[PDB]
């Protein structure tokens, strides 16, 4: 009688890849892959997650909070992760802005990038004493404050030149914007200007013709020139009809460096100013953030880590994540297919 | 593998054993008996599970939007970002695929060697009552039925019962 | 490999066999006979070819000029593009080199094991007419000339011709 | 008699790298490597390949097509692959442009980046009714049309202020540039201005002094000021001597967003406009494209895929390509070198 | 008697990672890792290493050399490796510059990027014959020369409009800046302007009001406007009190391309000009460079290559370097831990 | 490894041999003798050293500041630079870790096979005076003390001294 050694034979539907034997059929396999499913976004496990610049500033958008619109002010808390919900962010009121004529729209998404943000205290410059003659400070309905009644953006002062007096047109006046923030913070300065009816222009300031403006901060120079006649229909504004409009821009000032603005009649000189440091890891999501997830995928939203790798649409993802793979992969758990004998 | 094909080890297996992955067979006028060895199978399973943990402890950096980007303003920079992301995912994927391929190669090639160890364990409990065929087989002077084979699978086989020279323990 | 050096397997080969990569040798007062085994060689060739296909199925993303670039305007961005390209080609190259190195290691180390299987196929057709030396050699009670050896290489060797105990089939 | 096992001995010139045995000499090898040879550029196998913006507009360069020079207009077909032949593109005619004063020269290479390109229909703005008083539209020899005789670029309208009338200098007039394209298309607007003799300036418009210009589109601001006296010798022009010159710039308008231009006398207001979508994979080649290739290498031109990898100069390459490697690599096909015994 | 095979048992403190057996204790190990120690910066082994733009111009900072401040001129040798010591470079003297109003501060770090740098010969333009009427050329104390007494930056000429004559305000004059360098060299042009007391302005030039300026070089446009009244307290200057200040900017001109500047009273027209080619591999270090090292690490300074890899703070590093690794790694030199029996 | 556990090779080693990594043992009423084999150990040491050189010849591109950068002006580009650096270091690190892991796997798995070769070298100098147990052991008809074992370790053992059939050389 003979006694030999042998291996099993069974149903072997699963296929695996091998350098020496080529592609073989195998008893069993342990899959390492998953194709996750699109779900809503959520709160990243270990970490702060910032959706809205300040929550608790109700009926305020992030642009609103950024521009310092009256009644939108509050603690903007800090996060190591932020979600970018508005690709083209909007104002929810105050005075009509011509948004699209400057980069101003992205200001919130910029602030978002940082871990730590904070409106300043005081003012980076005294508007009333600025160059060009004493200024009364302008306010407008559509910008109500804690009380109610005429106000403006915290972020800037509307320099109207006092009263009849020396009111007239000037050549460009130049102004330095002091640093004002601490340590290693970036200082983001918000500023701009205002135009009106041809007759209203001569009523307000001394001048009918257009006025011209310049910002310079550490290598980055920009230039603007005003519109006199009819503007675009008002939009994203506070709702009261006005004949004039407003252009708003921001300028970033590096860590320590000062900045410059040149202007003629109608200038909005910056007052309160953004102070930012640290950095937050931003992804493209869409509120609300529901629950917790291990992972936040730009395509798939919330995700929980199941198998080490996944197949599917690849994009930016933060948190404890499975790794993206070209093909669904199998680890072999079993034997090579053996025909019975 | 190549070893089984060259040495004359049986091409193809027996479907009689659902008990384990590798085992032993008995021939004769008593029919054909089949048994399985659990320690070999368990060892294989451990190789594999440990292997998996090794694959699963791989860690890689996050790839999120860069913070000074600005969709409207700097698109070109942004396009390059996209580029670096895609390139990353690709490369890392290739690397992984490799790790797996290697791992599977090991798992499958090792299976002949398992059999080659089973050979040595069987040789252990005989005595020189059987000759090494080299086929992975032996020729025993007695006959072995199913109950007789389960006792070798359990490792409890020592024959003074069929009285033949014993390898002492 | 290390195995051949330790176990006492012959250091260095015979140039007599152009027929295949691995084979068998006969000694005695009849001179020295040399023969080759084709199945071992064929198996090796298959390991290698399949290995090559595995290497050849690697796929990687394209690396072309980015489309918002503009040579005149944005050079710095463009410099960085260049950077990312170079970095890519380097990393991926290293990965490939590794895959190859591993592959070759397998191909060369396996060659002792081939011999170790050939041993078992030879042991198969003898009977206990020869003793296992462990040197990868046996001592046969009869003499074997070239024509006798080609029949073992072909696997057609069964000796009742030299009448000695047969392993039955 | 003794019977043993053994392996081959033979000539072993080829060397291979192993982790355990170090570098060894071996019977034979399968080379995985090639150093390809510089050839001319071809058509990519599976795909469209765009060389020239529109072929069939003959005696027309890409810049000509792009600026909409009379008689250069045609179907600019679409490509998933484009080749960038001109690193500093050139006009073949029309009116003298001072090219280096703006980014204008890259316009064709920009268009090339997209998969789908088309000139628009109608006009993004009525030049004659524009702000600053009714305008007659200027044309010049050097810009002949289907018929022959005076014309200009399709792409813009040369606004010459009517006749004597109210002809005089104005302060900057502002203008909105409407979106005009479809869906998710980018809208590329071409515009610019014109200066002349000091006396010619007073003949044409009401004014001798320089005029100033501004473009603003979604974050990107630019500013220009004119030259009055003698300009550079005319170049790349249509060949007729003129006292004046022309500055041309383009501004890209994102998907949906509008754009702005401010101007004084001598403005070329944009008329037809580029509309682009999709993206084409651009490489640096040099026409003509001859035949078919698997691969297009920036250094080696046309390429056919032979071995999996190649050694050589690495650069950008599209199509089915071999992969670049540091060193020529060999897979071992054979045995370790064995000295005879 | 029985004779068997066996392996060693001994103390096995070292741990190693394996795919099949999991994490095991082992007889001995060869460490592949090191955590290097922060040292000072050195000279890179095989290669030139540029610290200071020109050494041997003593009491001169890199910015001084770059601006062409009198007595700072000398051979700026060439380097395949450069070190960036000053992140916000500084002038050691000459005339007071308001540095932060333009990108000027980076000029030395720009020059540093190239392998080959040289100041030019002759001048890119004749200042005295420039447009706007004949100019006498201004010099000031605080800018002494080889001799001593009044001078200025080599880099530019201060155009003061002759004498009483036709001295008055002009509209912007335009100017072309010729290419002047060789082959494939980049040509960096330095220019700027000068303001003063309101009364001094009318004494020097014909004009009290602010003057405006424009640079355009191959796609990159910049605009500036002057300050009339009181400036910042003088800084980094040569030490003599002056009522006026100076703004300085540079503009890069691609390989072959010309450039433009427009200006009113107080222009500094560029004279000598930077000519650069090649590229140097720049790292962030801090002089002095002491000795030789195999490697230069941005964090650790000088380094010698010991083991193939290192653990620690990762940053930019040039030269023969160890490779950065996540974890300290061990190669197994020994046997698996075996309990005695 | 799995082989030692299956085949019945001794679980755990002897601490008696500081001489080498692998060796041979003698049992009987003469006590327990232990000896080491230097060629096996030397071979292992070579596998390892060569392996190390292979790991040490890896070369990777430099990663320095890009030259058109400008800290003040273009921060965003610069942030992306940072990104590409970090991503590089990560990927390359993972690759290295893999190479090492594989290498260690080889080094440790090979150790059973070493023993398996030592078996064949021992079998060489006996004669059929001992039977193959398959346990990696043999049963010799005579007794072997320490001095007797050192001579097998040195490879100088040939027994006509204990007079039993010799395998001729
Ligand atoms: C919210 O809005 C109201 C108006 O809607 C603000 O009240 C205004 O406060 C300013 C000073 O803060 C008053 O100006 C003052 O005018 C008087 C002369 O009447 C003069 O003596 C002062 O020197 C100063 O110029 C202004 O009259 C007043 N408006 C009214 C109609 O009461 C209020 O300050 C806002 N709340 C906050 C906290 O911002
Ligand atoms: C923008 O400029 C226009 C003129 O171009 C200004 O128009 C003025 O608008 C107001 C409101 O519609 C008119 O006031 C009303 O007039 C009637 C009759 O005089 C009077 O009964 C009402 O009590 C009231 O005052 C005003 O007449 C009209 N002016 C003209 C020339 O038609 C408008 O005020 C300007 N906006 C800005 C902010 O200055
Ligand atoms: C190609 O160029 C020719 C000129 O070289 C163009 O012909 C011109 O056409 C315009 C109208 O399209 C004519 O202007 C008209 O003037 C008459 C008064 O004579 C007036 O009644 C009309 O209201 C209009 O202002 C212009 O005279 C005419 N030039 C000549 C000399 O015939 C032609 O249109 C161009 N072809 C195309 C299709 O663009
Ligand atoms: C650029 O401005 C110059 C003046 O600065 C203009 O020069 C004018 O050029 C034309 C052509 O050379 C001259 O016309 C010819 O004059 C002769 C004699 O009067 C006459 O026989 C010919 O039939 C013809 O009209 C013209 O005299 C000359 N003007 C002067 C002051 O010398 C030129 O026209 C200007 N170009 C532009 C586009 O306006
Ligand atoms: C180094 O500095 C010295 C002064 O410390 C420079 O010498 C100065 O040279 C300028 C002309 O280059 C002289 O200006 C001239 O004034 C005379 C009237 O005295 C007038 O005829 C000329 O038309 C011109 O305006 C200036 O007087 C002279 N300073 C002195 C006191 O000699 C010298 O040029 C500098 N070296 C170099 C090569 O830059
Ligand atoms: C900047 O403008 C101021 C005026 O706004 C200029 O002030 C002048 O400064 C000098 C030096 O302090 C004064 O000169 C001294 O005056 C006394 C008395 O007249 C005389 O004894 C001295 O010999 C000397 O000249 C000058 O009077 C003063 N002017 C006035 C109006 O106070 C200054 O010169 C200007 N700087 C520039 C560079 O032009
Ligand atoms: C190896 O694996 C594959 C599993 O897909 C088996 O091939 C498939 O067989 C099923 C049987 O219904 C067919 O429906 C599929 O179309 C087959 N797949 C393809 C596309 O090849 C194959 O039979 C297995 N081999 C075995 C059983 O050893
Ligand atoms: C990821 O995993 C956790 C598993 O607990 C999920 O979080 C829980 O969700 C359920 C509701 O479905 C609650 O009862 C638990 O209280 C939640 N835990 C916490 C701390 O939030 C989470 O929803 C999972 N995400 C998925 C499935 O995508
Ligand atoms: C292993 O391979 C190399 C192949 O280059 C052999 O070494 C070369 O021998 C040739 C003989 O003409 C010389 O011309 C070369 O100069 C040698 N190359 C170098 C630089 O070493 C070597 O002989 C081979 N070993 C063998 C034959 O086993
Ligand atoms: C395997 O290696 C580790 C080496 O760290 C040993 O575990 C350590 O034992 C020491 C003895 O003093 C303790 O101080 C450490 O706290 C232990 N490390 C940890 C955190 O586990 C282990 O004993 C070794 N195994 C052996 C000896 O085979
Ligand atoms: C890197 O290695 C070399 C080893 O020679 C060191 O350079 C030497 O430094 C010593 C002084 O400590 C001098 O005596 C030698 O003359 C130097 N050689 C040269 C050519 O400079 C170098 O200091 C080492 N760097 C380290 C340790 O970080
Ligand atoms: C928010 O705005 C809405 C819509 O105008 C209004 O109905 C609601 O009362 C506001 N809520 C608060 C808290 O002011
Ligand atoms: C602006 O409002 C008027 C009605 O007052 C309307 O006729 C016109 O279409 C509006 N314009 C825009 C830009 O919608
Ligand atoms: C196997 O043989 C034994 C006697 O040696 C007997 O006890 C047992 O029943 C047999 N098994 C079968 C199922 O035939
Ligand atoms: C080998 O021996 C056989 C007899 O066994 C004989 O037929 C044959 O000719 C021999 N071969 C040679 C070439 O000596
Ligand atoms: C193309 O026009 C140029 C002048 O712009 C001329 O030199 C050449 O002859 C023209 N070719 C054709 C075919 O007319
Ligand atoms: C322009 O043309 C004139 C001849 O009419 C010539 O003298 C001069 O050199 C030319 N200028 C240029 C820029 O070549
Ligand atoms: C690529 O292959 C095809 C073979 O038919 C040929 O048309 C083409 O010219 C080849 N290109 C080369 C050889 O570069
Ligand atoms: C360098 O400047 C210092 C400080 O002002 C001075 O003491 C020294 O004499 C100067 N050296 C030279 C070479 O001019
Ligand atoms: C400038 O100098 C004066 C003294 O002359 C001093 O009072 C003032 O504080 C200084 N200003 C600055 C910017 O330090
Ligand atoms: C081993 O036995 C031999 C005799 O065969 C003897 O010479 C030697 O002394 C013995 N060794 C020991 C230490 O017992």
């Amino acid at each position: 009688d003979r006694i030999c050694t042998g291996i099993t034979s069974s149903n072997s539907p699963h296929v695996v890849k091998t350098a020496t034997q080529g592609e073989v059929n195998v008893t069993g396999v342990i899959p390492l892959t998953t194709t996750p499913t699109k779900s809503h976004f959520a709160n990243l496990k270990g970490t702060e997650t910032r959706g809205k610049l300040c929550p608790k500033c109700l009926n305020c958008t992030d642009l609103d909070v950024a521009l310092g619109r009256p009644k939108c002010t509050g603690k903007i808390p800090s996060a190591r992760v932020s979600i970018l919900h508005e690709v083209r962010p909007v104002t929810s009121g105050c005075f009509p802005i011509m948004h699209d004529r400057t980069k101003i729209r992205q200001l919130p998404n910029l602030l978002r990038g940082y871990e730590h943000i904070r409106l300043s205290t005081h003012n980076v410059i005294n508007a009333e004493n600025a160059p060009g003659g004493p200024y009364k400070i302008g306010t407008s309905g559509s910008c109500p404050n804690i009380t109610n009644g005429n106000g403006f953006f915290a972020t800037m002062a509307w320099a109207v030149p006092k009263n009849d007096k020396n009111k007239t047109a000037t050549n460009p006046l130049t102004i330095e914007v002091p640093y004002i923030c601490t340590e290693g913070e970036d200082q983001i300065t918000v500023w701009g200007f205002h135009s009106d009816n041809e007759t209203q222009m001569a009523k307000l300031y001394g001048d009918s013709k257009p006025q011209k403006f310049t910002s310079s901060a550490n290598g980055v120079t920009t230039h603007y020139v005003s519109q006199i006649g009819g503007f675009p229909n008002q939009t994203e504004d506070g709702g009261l009809p006005q004949s004039g409009r407003i252009v708003v821009d921001y300028m970033v000032q590096k860590s320590g460096k000062t900045g410059t603005i040149t202007y003629q009649r109608g200038i909005l000189l910056p007052q309160k100013v953004w102070c930012a440091s640290g950095r937050s890891k931003v992804i493209k999501g869409s509120l609300p953030l529901i629950g917790e997830a291990d992972c936040l995928h730009e395509k798939y939203g919330g995700l929980n880590k199941s198998k080490p790798y996944y197949t599917g649409e690849h994009a930016k993802a933060i948190g404890n994540c499975p790794i993206w793979v070209k093909t669904p992969l199998k680890l072999a758990n079993g034997t090579k297919y053996r025909p019975p004998a | 593998g190549f070893f089984g094909a060259i040495a004359g080890f049986l091409e193809g297996g027996w479907e009689g054993m659902i008990a384990g992955w590798h085992g032993y067979t008995s021939h004769g006028a008593h029919g054909v008996a089949v048994a399985a060895d659990l320690k070999s199978t368990q060892e294989a399973i451990n190789k594999i599970t440990k292997n998996l943990n090794s694959l699963s402890e791989l860690e890689v950096k996050n790839l999120q939007r860069l913070s000074g980007a600005m969709d409207e303003l700097h698109n070109e920079i942004l396009e390059l970002d996209e580029k670096v992301d895609d390139l990353r995912a690709d490369t890392i994927s290739s690397q992984i695929e490799l790790a797996v391929l290697l791992s599977n190669e090991g798992i499958i090639n090792s299976e002949d060697e398992h059999l080659l160890a089973l050979e040595r364990k069987l040789k252990k409990m005989l005595g020189p009552s059987a000759v090494e065929i080299g086929n992975g087989c032996f020729e025993t002077k007695h006959k072995c039925n199913q109950t007789c084979l389960d006792r070798i699978a359990a490792g409890t086989f020592d024959a003074g019962e069929f009285s033949l020279p014993t390898f002492d323990s």
